[PDB]
């Protein structure tokens, strides 16, 4: 099925010169794509977008897709907190930069344009237990000053 | 799954909507590399938060969570953080991290603007994924956190200091070709 | 206050959640331990007991300096 | 630190696997 | 096969009953403090705040009443366990005393009437009603259920009958055993 891919780069919802994929509508500008793509060195055969690669490498399997998530948490046990929230990034297309709502509704005197145009009217555990016990003793020696500076003002 | 969302101090993003006034309306761009990069600040925070908590856990979530937003201000700085003039200079920096022959390590480079921008757009990005409430609710607070130490030196890092002095304003006027590619010629 | 230990509710439809966040989680008292009945690991444990540990001496130190200071306003009201 | 050492040291003492989950239960429970 | 979805914890919970009125050897104390007319009539009150249209709360009045009037004519005849019948029998008993009839619906909690909801499935098989009546009423005994998952912290704690006070449940006697459980 020859579908008509869309005549504005999904990143940034502008027209211009762009690359198309040939598996989804969507089309990117040469400087949209993740890394920017030189319009004179273009990837030679069928070019896809970062969603059309994730999801023919996951081949549309639910089971490998948990499968491979859970492997990149496991993979990433430093930064855990993120894990999960990093295994999206690799798999979906970019687009540009727009503030959230609320932040355009903090001041009056700005509005927004159509185009974007935005105008005014292990050895880790032994370092925590380390640094743990030297913020005890800082505090109870500055706990200790306090007592000192009581003691000498009110002793006066 | 969840709905969340983080109290973003005013002074932050009254220096957002400078940010864009400048960037989208001035037609200026950030001076890259900035003199105080990703790294720099991050880690300031990190070691001026790890001299005040006492209990180890508190302080292993604490440097998790700062290398965590390290690797995301460098997986999303090429992919939400730039607006539509900057990826020019992004590019840019492409070349170069082409002709050197070493990758690309964005946190190295820019400046805690654009940092602020990945945090307010954090809502979002959390919003879309499966993280439990829990972890969702300890996120929030890192990041809440994180903010309102930012908001204390919100001018150490985000004021225009002596705008006669143009080696360290942070905002520089483009040159005639970015203009070129802004405008779509 | 009572119990914490849940049922075994198997015919295979338990809910087994390993969590993202392990340093500071409390989850239940219903744990599995690997190397809704939420998955830990050693270490996690070992800093949720730690962490325990510090804050009850912490708290306990703040409490005999809040009766220290007590104790010398009250004696040099004297 | 000494506190790894502590937790290695009753690894090695209760010996068995079944045993030292039980002991880590009892420590998550407090 | 008419099949209704109580929730895992209202299993559990009358698991844990199944366990108290067996082989520990408790009985429910009574009059309860929350009986079937009190949670029945809260239930239809806030569900009713919710409901706009007419026939849905003349659908929820009606199911409410019916369910009222089958626990004062079912707690008797197949809602009570053989270790709590003399309970039972001994209230009834004193009814006759005091010339006051019995209806369970104002004396027996809400486990009783949980109980009665657990049979439901099988009352509803043993009918010749059709099958969007059947369907109706089960989707208003599972909304019912579902209020009842929220509201299980304040129905069905424990409290160890042992050590404290009025508990959910009571301890019987040596003649108590003697004379329900083996006659
Ligand atoms: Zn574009
Ligand atoms: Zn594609």
């Amino acid at each position: 099925i020859d579908f008509e891919n869309e005549d504005f780069c999904s990143a940034c919802n502008q027209s211009g010169s762009f690359l198309c994929c040939d598996t989804c509508p969507k089309s990117f500008h040469f400087l949209c794509l993740d890394p920017p793509i030189d319009p004179n060195n273009l990837p030679k055969g069928d070019w896809h977008c970062n969603e059309c690669k994730f999801k023919i490498f996951i081949n549309n399997s639910m089971a490998t897709l948990k499968k491979i998530e859970s492997n990149f948490i496991k993979q990433n046990n430093n930064v855990k907190i993120f894990a999960k929230l990093l295994f999206n990034i690799d798999s979906h297309n970019p687009k540009q930069f727009q503030l959230p709502n609320y932040i355009k509704e903090t001041f009056p005197a700005v509005k927004t344009g159509s185009r974007g145009q935005y105008s005014d009217e292990d050895e880790n555990s032994i370092k925590y237990d380390f640094f743990d016990k030297i913020y005890k003793s800082k505090m109870v020696q500055k706990r200790k000053l306090f007592q000192f500076q009581e003691s000498l003002i009110d002793k006066l | 799954t969840p709905k969340i969302s983080l109290q973003i101090p005013i002074k932050l993003k009254s220096v957002l909507v400078d940010d864009w006034e400048y960037v989208t309306k001035d037609k200026k761009i950030c001076r890259l590399p900035a003199d105080v990069t990703v790294e720099m600040v991050l880690n300031k925070y990190e070691h001026e938060v790890s001299q005040e908590l006492e209990s180890p856990g508190s302080q292993s979530q604490l440097s998790e969570y700062c290398a965590g937003l390290k690797l995301y201000f460098d997986k999303c700085l090429g992919n939400m953080l730039l607006y539509r003039l900057e990826r020019l200079q992004y590019d840019e920096l492409l070349k170069k991290s082409s002709k050197d022959q070493k990758p690309l390590v964005p946190i190295r480079i820019y400046g805690a603007i654009h940092l602020l921008r990945l945090i307010s757009v954090l809502p979002e990005l959390i919003s879309s994924t499966t993280m439990d409430l829990q972890s969702c609710q300890l996120l929030i607070k890192q990041t809440e956190d994180f903010l309102v130490w930012l908001l204390m030196h919100v001018d150490e890092y985000f004021n225009d200091k002596d705008p006669n002095r143009s080696d360290d304003a942070l905002y520089v006027n483009t040159s005639s070709q970015y203009e070129g590619v802004a405008l779509g010629m | 206050k009572v119990w914490k230990k849940q049922r075994l509710i198997n015919k295979k439809n338990q809910l087994y959640y390993e969590p993202l966040q392990k340093i500071g989680y409390q989850n239940n008292g219903n744990i599995q331990i690997i190397p809704k009945i939420t998955q830990i690991d050693e270490n996690s444990i070992k800093y949720d007991f730690f962490d325990k540990i510090y804050k009850s001496k912490m708290v306990q130190k703040r409490k005999l300096f809040q009766f220290q200071e007590s104790l010398i306003d009250k004696l040099v009201s004297n | 630190n000494e506190e790894v050492t502590f937790f290695e040291k009753a690894k090695r003492y209760i010996g068995n696997k079944h045993l030292y989950t039980e002991f880590l239960k009892i420590l998550n429970l407090y």
